């Protein structure tokens, strides 16, 4: 049938546990990520591109989805404990050089055929 | 210096409001968080962080998913590290 | 003091190799080029943490054996005394006393790099 | 004229006395899970030496004539009032646990003893590193109180500390329905007086504390039920075993020297058997100790050195 | 004459040296070690300024001990950095009662 | 029965010190065994980056 075998999450309570103790290790992480790295963003915005993240893939219901992501979530985490990452790595989560991509329908209509 | 029920009132009420998004006027004894203050379970986590480093103990996310107001997290240490006044 | 005539020139004459070639051969430091090197890639942090010995045992026992071979470079004049045979058999002594720690902390281990 | 310092400036040696066959192992297993034939099969097929478990009694086995000595003079502790009423205010649970751990301590040192001097192996039932699970299991049925259990892992961790695992334990798995069958086809009053909580706790604690750790420290065994009956095919593993995990091999003759002088000297293997610790059912009062003491006095072979009471029949006192 | 001066005076910032322990038992061990490099000038002063041919003998010897006391020096100072982990005195301490 | 000494009377002289005041309140009599229990692990094995240059 459709029932299906968790690794596991069984359902959604022990996922949002996961998914916290994934904020445990990242916000204690932060700051001397800041500290060791040679990063000369603030922590404070440090923190919330931990945040905005998580509502990046705050909409997915299914147990296993979470779970292939809770294992991901502490692999870039474990990558930046032990330097593995170098700062440009890091700084990809930091979109800060591309440019501004349009929103309101004016601009991609001056912008080009971009539907 | 023993802690005492009113010192852990003043030390959960001090660092309740460094918190950016918790409003002084919606905090209360009886603030439950998620509609009383507006935050999100993801937002609980960030507090009871500076509960455990400023009172120096480890919260369980077995026990943290339910301390909710200021007057259950207070009752909850007090049991923890044995202050009962 | 013609000893300290060829010492002043000879620390003199070093200075100026490192005095024109800091200064005339141009500066361009944009901090990259002045951060340390760990083979292309950025440290874990540190150059500082206790780089603990394996060989600490070794260490002083050369301190010992240093120590004690000042006490038989005075043999070329202790040969031409009047007195040869308490200078051979007092001689002969220390080398032998040398030979005994050497021998004793060979057969108990020691040299060998300590695990 | 025991092995002392002495001895091994002028050559006694003793890693040259023991060879491939010098083990010492330990059986274990659930209340009469028939560990105990198991040890003696073994120990009869490779020539090792067998030790029973040690009971109450077994320090009066090892001093004076090997009898059991008064119970009142030699414990004040009876496993059948630890069976019948196990919480009683007097604290037998506590007083069978504490004497039984420096009984047992004494077996691991004779044990030790034996193999290091002559080299020959020694099997024993049990050993103090499986000693720590029936006191867990006390205390995860309300027989014993908190302050009891942190007595014994301190006398446990201070005495059992510099000593070493033994070289192989063997553990026989025997189900608690298959338990709880044995027993009550023994028919010993006491041992009806049991809880089948108490024999899962005992068995939970093996499997989750001994058995791991051990692991690590030295070869496990774990046997099935029907396997043990098998003593030919139990004996033919131990026979060919690596015997190298654990600290047994590291172990030069100078550490080989401070092991043997501190078994040799009895009264510093239990020395810290007796903490101060004021525990309230440890501690025995003033008046009980001197009468008590007093009464061990003129138990015939106690009141002088061993081989100088009259009493006895020693002879040559006067030139001994 | 004012040599000798200047050189006990090197004893006494090295007394007061020693005997004043700030972070690491092994800046302070390195000043007893150096506190012997003034006993080793102050003896070799007089012993060549007086002629004494044979007491040119201690200066080399007071080297021999001197050092050797060193040498046990910070080879216990091994034994407190795998226990102790660090050398600091603040630390070294366990023995409070 | 002459007095005799109880547990209580033992605890007199039975702490680190017999005669305590609050600064050694906090002190702790020294382990039976005169070994203190090794503390936190301090290996700090530095990490080499081999290549990839
Ligand atoms: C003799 C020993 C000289 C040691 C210093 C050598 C040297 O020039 O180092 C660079 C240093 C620094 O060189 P610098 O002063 O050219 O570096 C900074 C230059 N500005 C100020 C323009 C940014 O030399 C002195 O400090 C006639
Ligand atoms: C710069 C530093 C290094 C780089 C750092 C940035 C890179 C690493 C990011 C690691 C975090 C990762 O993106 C997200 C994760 O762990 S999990 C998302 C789970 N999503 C759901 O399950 C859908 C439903 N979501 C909700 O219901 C709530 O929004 C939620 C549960 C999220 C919290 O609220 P409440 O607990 O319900
Ligand atoms: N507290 C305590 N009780 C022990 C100890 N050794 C044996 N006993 C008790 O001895 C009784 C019989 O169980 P065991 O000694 O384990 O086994 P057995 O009945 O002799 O049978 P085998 O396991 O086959 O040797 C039970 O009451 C045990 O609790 C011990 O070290 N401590
Ligand atoms: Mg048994």
């Amino acid at each position: 049938g459709t029932s299906v075998k968790p690794i596991f999450s069984r359902d959604m309570n022990e996922a949002k546990r996961r998914v916290r103790e994934l904020y445990r290790a990242w916000y204690r992480e932060v700051p001397n990520t800041v500290h060791l790295f040679q990063l000369d963003i603030s922590v404070k915005q440090g923190r919330d591109k931990v945040r905005e993240m998580f509502m990046k893939n705050a909409h997915v219901t299914d147990p296993r989805v979470v779970d292939l992501l809770v294992i991901k979530g502490k692999m870039e985490l474990e990558e930046t404990i032990n330097v593995w990452k170098q700062r440009t790595h890091i700084m990809r989560f930091f979109h800060e050089t591309e440019a501004p991509r349009p929103t309101d329908f004016l601009s991609k209509f001056y912008v080009g055929h971009d539907p | 210096p023993p802690l005492t029920l009113e010192a852990i009132k003043d030390r959960v009420l001090y660092v309740l409001k460094l918190y950016d998004k918790i409003d002084p006027e919606k905090l209360s004894v009886n603030s439950h968080f998620m509609k009383d203050l507006g935050l999100d379970s993801l937002d609980q986590v960030e507090i009871i962080m500076a509960m455990e480093d400023e009172f120096g103990f480890e919260i369980p996310d077995i026990d943290a998913e339910k301390l909710m107001c200021p007057q259950e997290i207070v009752d909850y240490i007090a049991d923890k590290k044995d202050v009962y006044e | 003091m013609n000893i300290m005539l060829t010492l002043l020139t000879n620390v003199t004459l070093a200075s100026l190799l490192v005095l024109i070639a800091f200064w005339l051969p141009q500066l361009n430091a944009y901090s990259e080029k002045t951060s340390p090197y760990e083979c292309g890639f950025d440290p874990m942090g540190s150059a500082r943490l206790p780089f603990s010995m394996k060989f600490f045992l070794v260490a002083i026992t050369f301190l010992l054996f240093d120590l004690e071979i000042a006490l038989l470079l005075p043999l070329p004049w202790a040969s031409q005394t009047n007195n040869l045979k308490t200078m051979l058999t007092m001689a002969l002594f220390l080398l032998i006393l040398l030979a005994a720690s050497l021998a004793y902390e060979w057969t108990q281990k020691g040299l060998e790099w300590a695990e | 004229l025991q092995y002392g310092p002495l001895a091994f400036v002028l050559g006694e040696r003793t890693t040259r006395k023991l060879t491939e066959t010098s083990k010492v192992i330990t059986v274990d297993g659930n209340i009469c899970s028939g560990k105990g034939r198991l040890a003696r099969e073994i120990a009869e097929k490779l020539g090792l030496r067998h030790f029973p478990e040690a009971g109450i009694h077994y320090a009066d086995s090892t001093t004076g004539d090997g009898k059991p000595l008064d119970v009142q003079l030699s414990g004040n502790c009876s496993l059948e009032k630890f069976y019948d009423d196990p919480k009683s205010n007097d604290g037998n649970s506590y007083r069978l646990q504490s004497w039984l751990y420096a009984s047992r301590l004494l077996q691991y040192a004779d044990a030790l003893e034996h193999l290091l001097s002559t080299g020959q192996g020694v099997v024993l039932e049990r050993s103090i590193y499986s000693d720590f699970v029936f006191l867990e299991a006390m205390y995860r049925q309300g027989f014993i109180r908190k302050q009891c259990v942190e007595h014994y892992n301190e006398v446990k961790k201070v005495t059992a500390c510099e000593y070493l695992p033994p070289h192989v334990v063997v553990y026989v798995d025997v189900p608690v329905p298959e338990i709880q069958s044995r027993i009550q086809k023994k028919g010993n009053p006491h041992e009806m007086k049991i809880t089948a909580a108490y024999l899962q706790d005992i068995e939970n604690a093996y499997k989750k504390t001994f058995l791991p750790e051990m692991s690590e420290k030295c070869e496990v065994l774990q046997y099935s039920a029907r396997e043990a009956e098998d003593a030919e095919k139990v004996v033919e593993d131990i026979e060919y075993l690596k015997c190298d995990k654990g600290p047994w091999p590291d172990q030069d003759d100078r550490t080989f020297h401070r092991l043997r002088m501190l078994v040799q000297n009895k009264l510093e293997v239990l020395n810290y058997t007796t903490i101060p610790v004021y525990l309230p059912e440890i501690t025995i009062g003033a008046h009980q100790s001197d009468r008590v003491f007093q009464k061990f006095t003129e138990l015939p072979g106690r009141k002088y050195s061993p081989g100088y009471n009259e009493d006895v029949g020693d002879k040559w006192i006067w030139l001994k | 004459p004012l040599v000798y001066m200047n050189i006990i005076m090197a004893f006494a910032i090295a007394l007061a040296g020693l005997l004043m322990y700030r972070s690491h038992l092994m800046s302070s061990l390195l000043c007893l070690e150096g506190m012997m490099l003034s006993l080793f000038i102050m003896s070799t002063l007089i012993i060549l300024n007086t002629h004494f041919t044979l007491a040119n003998m201690m200066p080399i010897i007071l080297l021999v001990f001197a050092a050797c006391e060193a040498a046990l020096g910070l080879s216990l100072l091994v034994m407190v950095s795998n226990t102790y982990g660090t050398d600091y005195v603040q630390n070294l301490n366990l023995l409070q009662c | 029965r002459q007095w005799q000494p109880d547990v209580e009377w033992a605890e007199q002289f039975g702490g680190a010190v017999m005669y305590p005041t609050k600064e050694t309140a906090h002190w702790k009599p020294p382990p039976w065994n005169d070994v203190d229990p090794p503390k936190d692990t301090l290996v700090s094995n530095l990490t080499l980056n081999f290549g990839p240059q």
